[PDB]
């Protein structure tokens, strides 16, 4: 599927096919990001607040 | 794969066909890729010759 969506951008799939590991380690990583940027900033949730 | 044959198809509707160069192209070696399978890939040019 993520090599559907990566012929959906303009690249071939062979890049997604060959660079597997990476990719899934840069996704996990922005993952592990996004909590940090939620608690940390208190600010995040004026729009609900 | 049909249990016993390999073929390819569109994405949206069944239309099995044989494996020729004329609808696959080629890049690198079989081994980076995770879950590669080996099969006969038929050409079209040697039969005639």
């Amino acid at each position: 599927q993520m090599a559907y969506r990566f012929n959906g951008i303009g690249v071939t799939q062979n890049v997604l096919y060959e660079n597997q590991k990476l990719i899934a380690n840069q996704f996990n990583s922005a993952i592990g990001k996004i909590q940090d940027s939620l608690s940390s900033t208190p600010s995040a949730l004026g729009k609900l607040q | 794969s049909n249990g016993t044959h390999w073929f390819v198809t569109q994405r949206n509707f069944y239309e099995p066909q044989i494996i020729t160069t004329d609808n696959t192209f080629v890049s690198g070696n079989c081994d980076v890729v995770i879950g590669i399978v080996n099969n006969t890939v038929y050409d079209p040019l040697q039969p005639e010759l």
